[PDB]
């Protein structure tokens, strides 16, 4: 038994008579399912035994209320960049990632792989693998009550890892569709022989009128990460264990916890559409997406280099490269509007 | 390079291809015809000397050290054209702080540049005074009120008949009034009582039922008869850059780039631009000003570093 | 201990609270250091944190570090790294920085041997901080754990609500700056017509007043910038009327310094950080009505030092000592007593212990001007005739 | 020089002959202060009374 944050996680052995002489100790699957349905509770909203949003058909759905002064205060805890810098004034598109975290946990809870299912066996060693954002031209900027359904396709497991695919559609209260969030979660453990199909560049919102003028550069922004995790996640939304606390970084065999994949999403997304009054316009996206490559461990210098990389009917191609050290963490690609 | 739903400004006289060029409302041939048959009509509109002479020229003049300003120099001008005898009209709203433009006849004219260069010896030399190279026509003044009826019933002719209003609704800025083509009892009102519009009169009765009725005929008369009259009616050019630059909120329209599509050897209009930005009313304004063939590498994205 | 002699036997004396923008850090490890008092600090935190049990979450949602003054403090003594200034000056760490710094004040020279329950104070100076900690002295020592929780409170929904208006700093401009040598008057006559055109949008306002011949402004950064450039264009406009030999009488010059404040206060913007402490105080355990009387005094309700300090003048205290973090408080209040025969002694100093201490350091008090008002003498033929110094 | 004493006389711009542009009130507002700090120094002032 383990106290993870507050509450605790049970797990049980089963000793059958192999091992008496070098047998290993078997723990039972549906063992493991209570254990990881309970850190599925932990990680989303408050107990597992149907607080959890309920699954469809296909689906999972939820209905929130949103008010635009939380994306002002969702800011205030990412952007912490450097001195001749300034946040933007229209809302960024990792803002209504926010509350939508309990359909996508709902969704990876009943999401089953071909005769399989990934609940039980990858939920402690799950990773944000990479995530993609398309808007549409409506962002709405009254409180609201707005609506989210996610959908969990069938899982696959590549070289790398488990891939199990995630698509959330956001829609107001007039059924128009205001924005589309595609992401990949990586159950790192297990793995088998099936091409991994690479992700849409920019979010899907490249018009297929592109060319490759040559690069030219934008901004070069160092922002180091926070000391604790637990302000991004009272802000974001997500309380998965892995991020905040120690033992269970330890249980997931870390040596100590690890940043959010969205938090250094944020800061880029940030860092593309930042001013600094001379003489270029502000960066509004429109499409964009974000690939997540290293683990960042709190209190890393991290350095975005953004650049330019294509045209598309007046509206440009932008990329940025964020490095600590001399690796990469992640690379992101956007199409912001003209 | 060229972005879709940007809005339509421009020169009074590069407003036809501001039309012809960024909306398609309508084509280059019938663009080109219109601008013909325009300049052939304005031609032969002043009585002349047989020798090419006239009795009309115009001048830069420049308010810069001599305290004139907006509230100040229509009745400067209004008041030397009392004292001389003469008509003296401000035609181009050049730049807010020291570019305008005065037409008039060449008593007056020599009666502004005595005025200009006593209070230039009074408080310093500026060289505020230039007479026009060459051009001899009070443009855009109330000298030019038959050749507008005549050019209404070529432009009649030239134009084709169906229109499609919503490809210059609020995209489109006219230069006698500096406000956006917007179909508005107000902008019918304030065109009709600018200047006399004899047609505009019954879409002024009545226009409830008639947008019911006629929006593209309705669209297209005030559209004819707003270009037509910009033939002898003076720009509001400053109040179209301020239209131009003053942001969103504290409402105008706040654009980002300004791009003018002209020549490398004389970017007038990029001139106005930059001078307008660095004037001292605004100093934080980002707004990126673009020719077209000065800036042509940063305008088709294809420069490095 | 002579000054401390003159007050203990009876001398009227007022006390001053200290502002904000004071780094209080170090002002506090000094005085730790010197006097030994951090078991009843660390108790006091302690049962503070304890009864700000259940608002752990939407407290945490700001302060980014977590609020350990005293480890801070025991690292600097023991040179070790030290939180950084943004981390430092922000204001859910600011705000109950000074207030336990000057409880820790309080406490210091109380063990040191000037006791304020013995000898009260004849007036109560409160600058735009010190509200909460005027009261903790008017009242006993035994409300301290309800303020610090409730100015801890208030730190916390300040920065939230800055941060969701636009009323926090963006890159180095500040939300604060004070206009020095201008007339108040004049200065809120120019704002009004600041405000009356339509480009602006957010009219900044004035909000406090030091002395006769500054205050501060306080609202979104670039609107600041924009008010700067219109007073120095008005500037030039005076200057050019001089330098053309016309009036010459004085010239509208006055002078812009930034606040090293990271929030601004005292705007009438700020009027749903109220409701915020109303919520998170019926939440916790204590009340409310005192809660959003001093979230109404320290977020929304101006401040006037001036008439604060002709009160405490008709008060008549003859001394005033101020307990605030640094010298601050001395060198905005010395222009402002400056001619009154008022005395300023600073605590929470080493160079104010020994002036307060030391009976060959006292500070000298320069004379007032009525004294320098003439006199009439009688010379010995019965012919009457005045008498100045001259 | 701390034990001589030194006089003052604070002339304004109101005054005759030649013209300084300075004025009275701003000068001695200026530094009223400076001049009771020290002990030595006698005040007089002129123009425009």
């Amino acid at each position: 038994s383990v106290p993870v944050s507050g509450t605790w996680v049970d797990i049980r052995f089963t000793l059958p008579a192999n091992t008496v002489d070098g047998g290993t100790p078997v723990i039972a699957t549906e063992d493991a399912t209570s254990a990881m349905r309970t850190v599925l509770a932990i990680a989303a909203g408050v107990d597992s035994p149907e607080f959890l949003p309920a699954v469809a058909n296909g689906t999972a759905t939820l209905t929130v209320d949103w008010h635009p002064e939380r994306v002002a205060d969702h800011t205030g805890v990412t952007a912490t960049f450097g001195e001749p810098l300034a946040p933007s004034l229209t809302n960024v598109p990792d803002a209504l990632v926010g509350p939508c975290w309990p359909a996508v946990f709902a969704a990876i809870g009943s999401a089953v792989t071909d005769t399989g299912e990934p609940v039980v066996e990858g939920l402690l060693s799950l990773v944000h693998l990479d995530h993609a954002a398309r808007v549409v031209g409506q962002l709405p900027t009254v409180p609201a009550q707005l609506t989210v359904t996610a959908t969990a396709a069938n899982a696959t497991d590549t070289d790398m890892g488990r891939v199990v695919p995630v698509s959330v559609v956001v829609t107001g209260a007039d059924g128009a569709v205001i924005a589309t969030l595609e992401e990949r979660f990586a159950i790192l453990g297990r793995t088998g022989s099936a091409e991994l199909a690479d992700p849409a560049r920019a979010g899907g919102a490249v018009s297929a009128n592109a060319t490759d003028t040559p690069r030219r550069r934008r901004r070069d922004v160092t922002i180091t990460a926070p000391v604790d995790m637990r302000p991004f996640a009272v802000v974001s939304g997500d309380h998965n264990p892995i991020h905040t606390d120690r033992a269970a970084a330890l249980l997931a065999g870390l040596e100590s916890p690890i940043v959010h994949g969205m938090w250094l999403s944020a800061a880029a997304q940030h860092a593309v559409t930042a001013t600094d009054g001379q003489a270029r316009p502000p960066a509004r996206l429109v499409g964009w997406t974000a690939r997540f490559l290293g683990m960042v461990r709190p209190g890393d210098e991290v350095d975005f280099r953004v650049e330019r990389v294509g045209i598309d009917q007046g509206a440009e191609i932008v990329d940025v490269a964020a490095r600590v050290g001399s690796d990469l963490v992640m690379s992101a690609s956007a199409r912001l509007a003209a | 390079a060229f972005v879709e739903g940007a809005i339509a400004c421009g020169h009074s006289v590069g407003e036809y291809t501001a039309l012809a060029c960024v909306t398609g409302i309508y084509q280059l041939e019938a663009l080109l015809e219109m601008v013909f048959h325009r300049g052939s009509k304005m031609h032969d509109i002043v009585p002349r000397d047989e020798l090419g002479r006239s009795n009309y020229r115009l001048a830069a003049i420049r308010p810069s050290q001599i305290d004139l300003d907006d509230a100040d120099v229509p009745a400067f001008v209004a008041g030397i054209a009392e004292s001389t005898g003469e008509f003296l009209e401000i035609v181009n709203f050049n730049l807010r702080g020291s570019q305008y433009a005065i037409a008039g006849t060449v008593r007056g004219l020599e009666a502004l540049e005595a005025e200009v260069e006593r209070r230039r010896e009074l408080t310093g030399g500026r060289r505020s005074f230039i007479l026009v190279p060459g051009i001899d026509v009070p443009f855009h003044s109330r000298v030019l009120r038959v050749g507008v009826a005549e050019f209404r019933r070529s432009l009649d002719r030239v134009m084709p008949r169906d229109a499609d209003p919503d490809l210059i609704i609020g995209r489109y800025i006219p230069n006698l009034v500096p406000r956006l083509f917007t179909l508005d009892r107000d902008f019918i009102q304030e065109i009709r009582d600018l200047v006399p519009a004899e047609p505009l009169d019954e879409i002024l009765a009545d226009y409830d039922t008639w947008l019911r009725e006629r929006p593209r005929e309705m669209a297209r008369t005030v559209f004819i008869e707003l270009l037509a009259w910009q033939f002898a009616s003076p720009v509001r050019w400053i109040e179209t850059q301020d239209l131009l630059f003053i942001e969103e909120a504290a409402g105008g329209l706040g654009v980002e780039r300004f791009v003018e599509i002209g020549v490398k050897s004389s970017p007038t209009v990029a001139g106005l631009a930059t001078n307008t930005l660095k004037l001292p009313e605004y100093a934080h304004s980002t707004v990126e000003v673009l020719n077209a063939e000065r800036d042509a590498a940063v305008l088709f994205a294809t420069d490095t570093d | 201990h002579a000054l401390v002699d003159r007050l203990m036997a009876g001398e009227p004396y007022a006390v001053a609270f200290g502002g904000q923008g004071s780094a209080w850090l170090e002002t506090l490890e000094e005085l730790v250091s010197a006097t030994g008092i951090e078991t009843e600090l660390a108790t006091l935190v302690g049962e503070a944190e304890l009864l700000l049990d259940p608002v752990t979450d939407e407290l945490i949602v700001v302060r980014p570090i977590g609020f350990e003054p005293l480890q801070w403090v025991r690292a600097l003594a023991a040179e070790d790294p030290v939180p950084s200034d943004k981390h430092l000056t922000s204001a859910a760490v600011s705000v109950p920085g000074v207030l336990l710094t000057q409880i820790a004040a309080t406490r210091a020279l109380a063990r040191q041997g000037m006791d304020l329950v013995a000898t009260p104070p004849v007036a109560m100076a409160g600058h735009s901080q010190g509200v909460l900690a005027v009261e903790a002295l008017k009242a006993g020592g035994a409300r301290d754990v309800e303020l610090f929780a409730l100015a801890q409170l208030i730190g916390a929904a300040g920065t939230l609500v800055a941060r969701r208006r636009g009323i926090s700093v963006l890159g180095d401009r500040p939300p604060m700056v004070s206009v020095t040598n201008a007339d108040p008057e004049r200065i809120g006559r120019l704002l009004d017509e600041f405000a009356q055109d339509v480009r602006t949008v957010l009219p900044p306002v004035l909000s406090i007043r030091n002395g006769r011949r500054a205050v501060v402004i306080t609202g979104t950064p670039e609107q600041l910038s924009r008010f700067e450039l219109y007073c120095r264009q008005i500037s030039e406009k005076e200057e050019a009327d001089r330098k053309n030999k016309v009036r010459g009488g004085d010239v509208f010059s006055p002078v812009f310094e930034p606040v090293q404040v990271e929030v601004g206060f005292h705007t009438p913007r700020l009027s749903d950080g109220i409701d915020i402490v109303a919520g998170w105080a019926e939440k916790a355990g204590l009340d409310v009505a005192l809660a959003r009387e001093l979230a109404d005094a320290i977020l929304i309700r101006k401040v006037d030092w001036v008439d604060e300090i002709t009160r405490v003048h008709a008060a008549g205290a003859r001394w005033i000592l101020d307990l605030g973090p640094g010298d601050i408080l001395t060198r905005l209040t010395a222009p402002v007593i400056r001619g009154l025969g008022i005395g300023i002694v600073p605590a929470a100093t080493r160079g104010g212990q020994r002036n307060l201490f030391t009976v060959g350091a006292t500070p000298e008090v320069a004379r007032a001007w009525s004294s320098y008002a003439p006199t009439v003498v009688r010379l010995p033929d019965g012919r009457v005739k005045l008498s100045t110094k001259f | 020089v701390p034990t001589k004493p030194v006089i003052m006389h604070v002339e304004g711009g109101r005054a005759g002959g030649h013209h300084s542009w300075e004025d009275l009130d701003d000068l001695l507002l200026a530094t009223y202060s400076e001049l009771r700090s020290r002990a030595n120094i006698t005040v007089c002032v002129g123009g425009g009374i």
